[PDB]
């Protein structure tokens, strides 16, 4: 009788929405990975499987320097004490950057998918451009705890 | 990790 969002096989729907007042931002959330022709429209679970209920969902997009519209280039404005919204079918969960970090352009781990008690929202956006070797060196991946 |  509930709502029942599961991540169909629209791989072309939106899954659900996402925004945040602090950092000013409201985009769509496609079905993972942020395989390229996912990042195609806008921030995709980091994870094809990851689930409506996962002990972390995690999300990825590139960012723009001519662009805080984009998937996370207004993010770096965002910090902890953050307040995150996440509007998925016809319900609206929540979560608050609990914590933030960064790693080589390798460390995969960031999905961080362990915690459970408090599930959580692991943001992942990358940054850094290199100009010189034409790739992204740092990269910016930020955890939030599920509140709703 | 995702997102280039
Ligand atoms: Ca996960």
């Amino acid at each position: 009788m509930q709502a029942k969002p599961q991540i169909p096989k629209d791989k072309s729907k939106v899954a659900g929405y996402i925004e945040i007042p602090d950092a000013d931002i409201k985009e769509p959330v496609y079905p993972g990975p942020a395989t390229p022709e996912q990042l195609n429209r806008g921030v995709s679970f980091a994870e094809e499987n990851e689930s409506l209920d996962d002990q972390n969902i995690s999300i990825a997009g590139h960012t723009f320097i001519d662009r805080p519209n984009y998937q996370f280039t207004n993010l770096k404005a965002a910090k902890k004490g953050s307040m995150v919204y996440f509007k998925v079918g016809n319900e609206t969960r929540k979560y608050k950057m609990t914590s933030i970090r960064d790693v080589k352009p390798t460390d995969v781990g960031v999905l961080d998918e362990q915690k459970g008690k408090d599930k959580q929202l692991t943001l992942i956006t990358c940054d850094d451009y290199n100009e010189k070797t034409g790739v992204w060196e740092k990269r910016k991946i930020f955890v939030a705890t599920e509140v709703k | 990790l995702p997102a280039t």
